[PDB]
């Protein structure tokens, strides 16, 4: 390829118009068979408070038509290239994706690029051939032998994939936003947890969450927990570092163009204009990337403003309330956003089969109805514990039925283990909020489709969850916004609609892409990920290998992309 | 079940729909079906499960 | 090209490299939109593969 | 926005508030014109605690101004590219002893613009003073120094020692109080010099003002986030010496970065609005 | 004069028990200046109660 | 994860999905040997405990923990059958069939 | 009239000397305000003030979307809103106060203590803020 | 064979976890033998507390620290393992000379 | 030197690399490519140019 | 940033970012380290290295 480097970068290649303009003067084909595959509606919604009105959408009982890449991706790969395909027109071009979207009294075509490898259908890229060449990237790293880190991931068969996850985890998720000094008050009791649990279950807690396992691997590190168990942790970390360590690395060269580094261009997960479907803080840089939230952009610096750990109640009210948002800080250094983008959008899903899905929370009645308490009113500490019956009813039920067993060791009375929690009733963060993206594409890829934008949504104040509380259920708020991270099974135990939906078409009932995002959501035709990337994730095993192919077909099709790519005669 | 057969199976006699008026002198039977494209000659095979 | 094309077939025998073998030699003479149909349609398979 | 102070006198902190009504109306606007002002605030004769965040106080309450009479280029920076015109229209008639000395400069001279950020203000103006000025020593055949890497020098030409003297106490005043520049009594046009010579003259004017005044600024607001650091850093160690939940509600208060004054001017709201409920955290006398 | 506005806080909105007071729980009667200048927000009553429960989770800490 | 094939499976022919119509394990019309409850689709199945189909709602009422003189009396009568509420979902079925 | 009319053009000559450097997606989106930004002067009569100055909310509001680039008033016929631009809420409901209170007694003013200028905001931003503020001052004495 | 000891050296040198202490250390000694000689009880009572819990041994950074933990600190209070993973280290630099 | 370096990366000016490192990168059939541009650099093996 | 003078070079430090962890590449780092000098190179010969 070092030879056709002369060829294959050509420009001319990348330009859609001359292929998108015969591709409209051909119109929708005329055939009424394949008129089945023309419907679909890709309508915009504001995304103003729409994680609570998501249910609405569930309610009524129309089936939603599958996306032309979803028939498309169905074929085996000998499969594809038969008469019996009706697919073939869908994609003229590698780089790109047209369709036919039917827009209102229209049916006028809707192109739009691909930019990762892994895009492209099964009958270009099948996993097993896209596996090995995973093996070929990790043979130029001079890594052929995987370190033996895959005896903590034996676990994640066990801990993430357990109907009997416990559910004090999603409320220390929630509570700490992924900030320090949450850690730093609950650092002598949080250790209690993992250590009980792993007594009880024999699987680590807070497997869920990248933002609690980069910090208890370093803050952490010091004492309260037995060696191996932090030894686990670390060995998390050095998981995620050996992704970003196989995911490009500039050891062929660095550099960079216009200002965004060239260990960037050949790979998705390093340039900031992509997201984690999960977030806790912003990018420290922003730059072409638009937050909008209601039908006017969140864009501006103006709106935000958060001054965290501070009494305000106008602030407290507005949560529920969309505008103002606000953060403490654009925390992510350029490392740490691209560890975040490989937990929550690769390692994750590559582990839970793209089971587990995340779910939000109503902290105004949840703390109103769970502390609250006289016992919380009023906790002198200077410099009824006597019988265990006394201090059980002054905990209340939701205590008794969260802490025990779950946390406190047998020396702690359960007074003394919920105040600890109580100390984190400081760290009151905002209700659960959808974030709609808008990146245009960089300007190595920006001549396809230059009025292109890349449209995202993110989960901000959201949290990994597989199986929801049962006792917290009343305050569950189900968000299955996401290819990745979408559960119809747990999802039908919250809101009734969404089993409404199920025991009327079970066979939604699949954890891959099948299941319909909500038309607020259904832009996944301009997501940066495609139909091949979950529903190889519903199939893919849990080695390790599996994590690095993910990364693997992350890899971006940008012509300075496939430079670098033919410069490792990759 | 049948309208579901005829895209899994692909077979229509209505798709090809005759080729009716618009048809370019050419014969309006087509002589039934026709492939458009024979390098190689009448095609032949049959099955017993 | 598609990675996961065929050799054994495409590539052995000789055929048109454009991935779909024609000839007019095969089309009916004096013909066109039966004629492009041999060619730029799929509905309707070519010849050899 | 009323003060707020702990053990300061009446006087004291009447006195504070007519040095901010007044400042950069007062004469040498600076903090350290008067240090006499920082004893003010009762440094030792005051709680270690108390004199940080007063002292602290002090600092925001220097920066309060700041951020009202602001930089304003624009009246000045509007006869600089009319004064560059006048050097241009009047240099272009002329002759010198070749004009590959010249046409480069010349190229600059009316190629000028302005960046919409501020910050390079330093580049635009400077590079005036690389063109024009020479083309004065050229009106004159003044030896320009030749050898490499000697930077160029930039300097009034061809004026009256007396009214350099005058001008430079014009500019002296420009780097007290930058806000009150006041126009010159002394015309810099002379009968005698040629006027290719005056108009770059009164172009490096507007270029010393543009220059001490956006200078003097930069070294003041740099020097108060520096300090401010100082006085957050301090007030966080001191008070994290005795826990109390008055002093961590203080230290919440202070989390926030001391980088950038758009936060540190919700920081001042944030924190007079709030100011009664922690006066027990500060012991006085 | 104030009394019945600290009551209206205390009763109506926080809806503390009666033995709480503010003569009791120092933190409320620091609070109680705050609660009273604004006026917004009576409607909603989870607001002030998750305010000063937060806050006395300030109140007490070793970190 | 074996039974059917989820990544082939899509869409559903008639009200019933398409599943059901690749597999036995799947369909509601089969009933595991042992069976606690019923199933949720009662469309093609006509149960019958000795002559009449049970379709009638007088054929079926159950009532935990308040007690029944009349259910205990007829414990040994073969009809009405007893039944509580279909809480089974299909995949519940399904794995009540393996 | 006088201390008001004289500095309103130089604010907007200084948004006109801050946008002179800014590339834009195509010059004919702005160059027809650009020219109406800079050509406008002040008729003696009080009564055509307004026609001067209500002719620059058209333009360089419009300019500071083109600052962030966002969706503006593409229908046509529709009057176009005027408000500040890219600013915090609790800023615009002190300073209508403030406008409010200027129609409550024009002979004195007294500026409020806030500062539309944001080091976060573009100055091109705060820049239209002193000019819409000091239009909305003139209109508001009119 | 000397790569058992490697595996705790890769994690104990490699590791974020390694604690702060050992830097001042290392300033502090200068590699003395009269420095080990009076802080052994110091060093070996470290590095008996420490392994314990960091899993990993202390003390890896530096070459002038570990030449003389064989020489001094080996005579008591040590497990034989930790002793054999510096008298590992030291056949390793003699087999690379 | 110990004490002010700091003050040499308070600079935002980036620094070009060497040739040395420049050269290295290049794939072992790669680098005697034409497409090599230091291929004057290593006129002899023991000393560089 | 005289270290185009230095002793060691750019390969070492990039070899050593993703060197085998086993034991061979302290073994090889020496084996790199071996001098071009001539005389280097006649003891060297005597062993058929």
């Amino acid at each position: 390829f070092v030879d056709a480097l002369k060829t294959l970068c050509h420009p001319v290649l990348h330009e859609p118009a001359p292929c998108l303009q015969t591709f409209t003067e051909r119109g929708p084909p005329s055939e009424p068979a394949m008129q089945r595959l023309l419907e679909c509606r890709f309508q915009q919604e504001p995304m103003g408070g729409a994680a609570r009105r998501i249910p609405h959408f569930y309610r009524v009982r129309r089936e939603v038509p599958r996306t032309v890449n979803e028939m498309k991706q169905d074929f085996v790969v000998t499969d594809f290239y038969k008469v019996g395909n009706i697919t073939l027109y869908t994609e003229l071009h590698p780089f790109f994706d047209f369709t036919h979207c039917q827009e209102n009294s229209e049916t006028v075509a809707l192109c739009t690029p691909r930019i990762v490898i892994g895009n492209l259908p099964d009958g270009l890229a099948p996993g097993p051939f896209h596996e090995l060449r995973t093996w070929e990237i990790m043979e130029h790293m001079r890594l052929r032998p995987p370190p033996d880190y895959e005896e903590t991931l034996r676990l994640f068969k066990t801990t993430v994939t357990s109907p009997n996850y416990p559910e004090l985890c999603y409320l220390v998720d929630v509570l700490v936003h992924g900030n320090v000094d949450a850690f730093l008050l609950i650092r002598t009791f949080v250790a209690r947890c993992i250590v009980n649990m792993f007594h009880t279950r024999q699987l680590l807690v807070f497997a869920h969450s990248y933002a609690l396992v980069t910090l208890i691997a370093e803050h952490l590190a010091d004492g309260a927990l037995p060696p191996q168990l932090l030894f686990h942790y670390r060995n998390l970390v050095a998981v995620l570092r050996l992704v970003t360590r196989i995911s490009a690395l500039p050891g062929l060269n660095n550099g960079q163009l216009a200002e965004e580094p060239l260990s960037a261009y050949v790979n998705a997960l390093h340039d900031h204009r992509l997201w984690p479907p999960f977030v806790t803080h912003l990018p420290r840089n922003m730059e072409g990337v638009q937050v909008v939230a209601d039908r006017q952009p969140l864009n501006p610096a103006n709106i935000e403003a958060r001054h965290h750990g501070v009494s305000d109640v106008p602030r407290l009210g507005a949560m529920d309330a969309d505008e103002p948002l606000f953060v403490d800080d654009y925390r992510a250094t350029d490392d740490e956003w691209t560890l975040q983008k490989v937990f929550y959008l690769c390692l994750m899903p590559a582990m839970t089969n793209n089971r587990a899905c995340g779910l939000g929370l109503n902290l105004k009645t949840l703390l109103v109805d769970l502390f609250y308490r006289p016992a919380f009113l009023l906790m002198p500490a200077a410099t009824p514990e006597d019988s265990i019956a006394a201090q059980r009813q002054a905990v209340g039920e939701m205590l008794t039925e969260l802490v025990e067993d779950v946390a406190t060791d047998a020396h702690t009375p359960l007074l003394q283990a919920c105040r600890e929690l109580f100390l984190a009733v400081q760290f009151v963060g905002e209700h659960v909020k959808v974030l709609e993206v808008r990146a245009p594409l960089d300007h190595a890829q920006r001549q396809g489709l230059p009025d292109f934008i890349s449209r995202q949504h993110v989960l901000y104040n959201g949290c990994c969850v597989v199986t929801a509380p049962k006792t917290l259920i009343e305050y569950s708020l189900p968000v299955p916004f996401h290819r990745f991270y979408s559960n119809p099974t747990i999802c039908a135990a919250l809101s009734d609609d969404i089993k409404r939906y199920v025991t009327e078409f079970p066979h939604y009932h699949r954890h891959d892409g099948g299941f319909p995002l909500p038309t607020a959501f259904a832009h996944e035709y301009h997501n940066w990920l495609r139909s091949p990337f979950s529903r190889y994730s519903a199939t893919c095993p849990n080695v390790l290998h599996s994590v690095m192919t993910l990364a693997a077909m992350l890899y971006k099709i940008s012509p300075v992309s496939l430079v670098l790519q033919t410069k490792a005669h990759i | 079940v049948d309208r579901w057969i005829r895209h899994a199976a692909g077979v229509e006699r209505p798709q090809l729909l005759d080729t009716e008026t618009i048809s370019m002198l050419t014969f309006g039977s087509m002589s039934e079906r026709n492939a458009a494209a024979t390098v190689h000659g009448q095609k032949a095979a049959c099955e017993l499960i | 090209l598609t990675p996961v094309t065929m050799d054994v077939n495409y590539f052995k025998i000789p055929n048109n490299p454009r991935g779909r073998a024609s000839c007019m030699l095969a089309v009916d003479p004096y013909d066109t939109e039966a004629a492009t149909k041999a060619i730029y349609d799929h509905r309707e398979a070519d010849a050899q593969t | 926005m009323s003060l707020q102070f702990i053990g300061l006198q009446r006087r004291d902190v009447v006195a504070l508030v007519n040095f901010l009504r007044h400042l950069t109306q007062k004469p040498d606007v600076d903090l350290e014109a008067h240090p006499k002002i920082l004893k003010k605030c009762g440094e030792k004769r005051l709680h270690r605690r108390t004199v940080l965040f007063n002292e602290l106080m002090l600092w925001l309450g220097y920066y309060r101004e700041l951020r009202f009479h602001n930089p304003d280029l624009s009246s000045v920076l509007e006869e600089f590219e009319v004064r560059c015109v006048a050097v241009a229209r009047r240099g272009y008639t002329y002759p010198f002893g070749d004009r590959g000395k010249a046409r480069d400069h010349l190229a600059v001279l009316d190629r000028t613009e302005f960046d919409t950020d501020v910050r390079h203000d330093a580049e635009i103006v400077e590079r005036a003073l690389v063109s024009a000025v020479i083309l004065a020593k050229m009106s004159v055949r003044e030896t320009l120094v030749t050898a490499i890497g000697q930077t160029e020098p930039i300097a009034f030409v061809h004026l009256k020692d007396t009214e350099v003297q005058r001008i430079e106490e014009n500019l002296e005043g420009v780097r007290r109080n930058m806000f009150c520049v006041k126009p010159l009594d002394l015309n810099l046009d002379r009968h005698a010099n040629t006027a290719l010579v005056n108009a770059v003259n009164k172009l490096v004017y507007t270029g010393r003002l543009i220059m001490n005044v956006r200078r003097s600024w930069e070294e003041l607001e740099r020097k108060c986030l520096a300090r401010i650091q100082e006085r957050c850093k301090l007030l966080v160690k001191e008070l994290r010496m005795c826990l109390s939940f008055d002093s961590n509600y203080c230290r919440n208060i202070l989390k926030h970065a001391v980088e950038n004054g758009d936060s540190a001017d919700t920081l001042l709201e944030l924190l007079i609005e709030d100011f009664d409920i922690y006066v027990d955290s500060f012991p006085q006398s | 004069k104030r009394d019945e506005k600290h009551r209206h806080v205390v009763n109506v909105v926080l809806e503390l028990p009666t033995e709480i007071s503010e003569a009791t729980h120092p933190v409320l009667a620091t609070m109680l200046s705050k609660y009273t200048r604004m006026s917004s927000l009576f409607n909603d009553k989870c607001a002030f109660k998750l305010d000063l429960l937060r806050m006395v989770a300030v109140s007490r800490t070793r970190r």
